């Protein structure tokens, strides 16, 4: 997540590039800083750190636990989507279904077209 | 940063910049995605630092261990002033040198009649003949 | 005579007198049966004359046409002596510069403590800061 990603453009130490000119900036409702960043970053992994164990709480869409993911979300929906490196995260779901969607066509590769079966 | 703007302030060009770079006598500055040489300050004072040493004599070498130790934090002022000295004693011998060059040119010089002649003293006495 | 004795009698290397002659500085000398060039006492003089252009100072075209000079005999002495001051004038714009440039090191010298010390004066002002 761009967590991660924030991770990754400071990895090495630095980057003032336009990395983080895609990156969470929001606009009103311009190179940034380490400070800007950092306090920008915290909410946004404050929501992740305590959304995640909740999704356990009697359901994966509880009440309470998916209202916190509404806030994770919320929060994230005044902040702008951020550049062409999410192209790779969609496309890392994309992959997922990619397999996913294929295996199904797979086994009905094997199981559909041989013998006779009910739709 | 953008890279003219840094090369026009510290007087430089990115073709030189690019060199010294090459020269690993300062700190690499990062791209971007696009591919501009990422400047900063530490760059920038790093740059002028290895400009003013070799305008100052410290060769490409010596500059660059400046520069290491504009990084170093425990750096030895003793040692800089050993660096010192020690370029002052080659830029002493080397006006010596040129000295006793502009001496013997001289010598040679108002010896030689300068007129118009075929027979110069310099010229002959340049040559082992005769 | 081949490079071998007109070098050990003037005192050249090999490399640098067929650069020489590869430079149109000296003659043309003369080919063997297998292309050995043979060389006479005239293009020893040459070779002579042609260091003794070059250690003075003269750079490789001005030590060339001087040699050039040496196989006119309708040159003048005074284009050779004003050769000899306007190189005198080079070496001493040169010298005065780096005396110049050594006394400002002599300065900055003085104000370093020299005693180990990270803060020194010095890599603070060569620096571009403060
Ligand atoms: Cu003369
Ligand atoms: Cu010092």
């Amino acid at each position: 997540y761009l967590l991660e990603q924030y991770d990754r453009v400071e990895a090495e130490e630095a980057r003032l590039s336009d990395l983080i000119t895609g990156f969470v900036d929001p606009n009103a409702e311009n190179s940034i800083d380490p400070e800007l960043a950092r306090e920008k970053f915290a909410e946004l992994r404050a929501q992740y750190v305590v959304t995640r164990d909740t999704i356990k709480a009697k359901g994966r869409s509880h009440a309470t636990a998916q209202e916190e993911i509404l806030k994770l979300s919320e929060v994230f929906k005044q902040f702008r989507l951020v550049p062409k490196q999410f192209d790779y995260l969609v496309n890392s779901m994309r992959v997922m279904m990619d397999r996913v969607r294929t295996q199904e066509r797979l086994i009905m590769k094997l199981c559909v077209e041989q013998c006779k079966m009910p739709k | 940063m953008n890279i003219s703007d840094v090369a026009k302030i510290t007087g430089l060009t990115s073709k030189a910049i690019r060199f010294y770079e090459e020269k690993g006598l300062v700190t690499p500055p990062m791209r971007s995605e696009n591919g501009y040489r990422t400047y900063t300050q530490q760059h920038l004072n790093e740059l002028t630092l290895l400009r003013q040493a070799r305008q100052v004599g410290f060769n490409l070498e010596e500059s660059g261990e400046l520069v290491n130790l504009f990084n170093d934090p425990q750096r030895h002022s003793a040692d800089v002033k050993r660096r010192t000295l020690e370029k002052v004693a080659e830029i002493e011998r080397h006006i010596e040198e040129l000295q006793s060059m502009r001496d013997q040119l001289l010598a040679l010089a108002n010896a030689c009649p300068g007129d118009d002649s075929a027979d110069c003293p310099i010229i002959e006495n340049l040559s082992g003949c005769c």
